[PDB]
C-alpha cells in the first residue's frame, strides 16, 4: 500500500515475499522522522537502486525508511498500542520501583525486525526521552539474534534438570494434555 | 526461280504475325529489372507498426514518468 505510491505494483504470496528480499537489503531505521524528511527533500543518497530478483532495476525513496516507523507509529496501519518503546516504559512502570535501574541497564533485543541497523540507537533515544535522563541507560544489540532462541534452547536441552522436568509418556498415559498446562508454564 | 517480293513480304509479314517473339522480347526482358526502392507503402507499414505496439507506446511514459514519484 506504500509501494503503489511509485506504482510498480503486484499482490500475491509469493510475490509479498519477494519483499522480504528487500526488507534484508533495502531497509534502515528512522534517526530522526522530520529530519530524515529534511533530507528527503534535499538529497537522494536515501535513495537506492535494487534490481527485481529477476528482470527490472528498482529504485527506492523513503519508502525504505518509513517503513520501520510503522513500529513507532501503528497509524500507518492503524492500531493503537503506543509503540514498542512507550509500551516498554508502560509495562516498566506497572513493574516495581528499585528493580527498575537493572532493566535500564539490561535491555535486550532479537530477531526479525531487529536485524534492520539502527533500532537500538533510536530506542535509547526514546527511553531518554522517557527516562528521567539521571540514570544509565542502555541496550543490548547481539550479532546472532535471530538464531538466538534456538541457540538458547540448545543450552536449555543441556541441563539436566530437565530429565526431572521433561513430560513423558506415562503421563500422557495416565492424563491428558491438561497435565502440560499444571506441568509447564 | 528467285527469292522475290512475295517472299520477303512473307518473312515480313510472319515477322508480324509472331506474338510470341515480338511480346516475349518486350515483356520478359522487361520483367527481371522490375523493382528498387524504399517503398513508401512500407513507410505506412513503419509508420503503423510505430502506433502498433503497447511495448513502445505504454513504457514510453511509464518507464520514464514512474522513475520520478515523489
Amino acid at each position: 500500500k506504500i509501494l503503489t505510491e511509485r506504482g510498480y505494483s503486484f499482490v500475491t504470496t509469493a510475490e509479498r515475499e519477494i519483499v522480504r528480499d528487500i526488507k534484508e537489503k533495502l531497509c534502515y531505521v528512522a534517526l530522526d522522522f522530520e529530519n530524515e524528511m529534511a533530507t528527503a527533500a534535499s538529497s537522494s543518497s536515501l535513495e537506492k537502486s535494487y534490481e527485481l530478483p529477476d528482470g527490472q532495476v528498482i529504485t527506492i525513496g523513503n519508502e525504505r525508511f518509513r517503513c520501520p516507523e510503522t513500529l513507532f507509529q501503528p497509524s500507518f496501519i492503524g492500531m493503537e498500542s503506543a509503540g514498542i518503546h512507550e509500551t516498554t516504559y508502560n509495562s516498566i512502570m506497572k513493574c516495581d520501583i528499585d528493580i527498575r535501574k537493572d532493566l535500564y541497564a539490561n535491555n535486550v533485543m532479537s530477531g526479525g525486525t531487529t536485524m534492520y541497523p539502527g533500532i537500538a540507537d533510536r530506542m535509547q533515544k526514546e527511553i531518554t526521552a522517557l527516562a528521567p535522563s539521571t540514570m544509565k541507560i542502555k541496550i543490548i544489540a547481539p550479532p546472532e539474534r535471530k538464531y538466538s532462541v534456538w541457540i538458547g534452547g540448545s543450552i536449555l536441552a543441556s541441563l539436566s534438570t530437565f530429565q526431572q522436568m521433561w513430560i513423558t509418556k506415562q503421563e500422557y498415559d495416565e492424563a491428558g494434555p491438561s497435565i502440560v498446562h499444571r506441568k509447564c508454564f | 526461280x528467285x527469292x522475290x517480293x512475295x517472299x520477303x513480304x512473307x518473312x515480313x509479314x510472319x515477322x508480324x504475325x509472331x506474338x510470341x517473339x515480338y511480346x516475349x522480347x518486350x515483356x520478359x526482358x522487361x520483367x527481371x529489372x522490375x523493382x528498387x526502392x524504399x517503398x513508401x507503402x512500407x513507410x505506412x507499414x513503419x509508420x503503423x507498426x510505430x502506433x502498433x505496439x503497447x511495448x513502445x507506446y505504454x513504457x514510453x511514459x511509464x518507464x520514464x514518468x514512474x522513475x520520478x514519484x515523489x
